[PDB]
C-alpha cells in the first residue's frame, strides 16, 4: 500500500 | 527493492509535482531559518551542502566545521559531502539511505526525493 502511504503524507 | 518512488515514476508520473512541492516546502522550513532557498531537487541538493545544513538544523548538531566542504570544487568533496549528511541521518537513529552518495551527486531524482522523504517522515512535526 505504498504510494497511498507515500502520497496520504505529501497531499496532505 | 521496488518502493513508492518506483510505482509513482512508472504509473503516477502527474503526481510527482505535488511531492516536490511538499518536500520543497519543508526543506526551506528550515533553511529559510539560515536566509537559503530551494527553488528545485533536481539540482540543488547534488553538492551535498544543504542536506548537511539541514541535518544541523533538524537535530540541533555542532557540526564540526572540517567535517565536510562548506564550498567542494570537485566530484569528490561533493562526494564527502553526501555521506557526510548520511553519517548524520544515521547519528540521529535513521536507517542507511539507500541511494548512493554517488547518486544524489549525479542528480537522480528518485535518489534525492527518498532521502528528503524520509527526513520528512521524520522531522516534519520540528518547528
Amino acid at each position: 500500500d505504498d504510494l497511498d502511504a507515500l502520497l496520504a503524507d505529501l497531499e496532505s | 527493492e521496488r518502493d513508492a518512488f518506483d510505482t509513482l515514476f512508472d504509473h503516477a508520473p502527474d503526481k510527482l509535482n505535488v511531492v516536490k512541492k511538499t518536500l520543497i516546502t519543508f526543506v526551506n522550513k528550515h533553511l529559510n531559518k539560515l536566509n537559503l532557498e530551494v527553488t528545485e531537487l533536481e539540482t540543488q541538493f547534488a553538492d551535498g551542502v544543504y542536506l548537511v545544513l539541514l541535518m544541523g538544523l533538524l537535530e540541533g548538531y555542532f557540526v564540526p566545521l572540517h567535517s565536510f566542504f562548506l564550498t567542494p570544487d570537485s566530484f569528490e568533496q561533493k562526494v564527502l559531502n553526501v555521506s557526510f549528511a548520511f553519517e548524520l541521518m544515521q547519528d540521529g537513529g535513521l536507517e542507511k539511505p539507500k541511494p548512493r552518495p554517488e547518486d544524489i551527486v549525479n542528480c537522480d531524482l528518485k535518489s534525492t526525493l527518498r532521502v528528503l522523504y524520509n527526513l520528512f517522515t521524520k522531522y516534519r512535526n520540528v518547528e
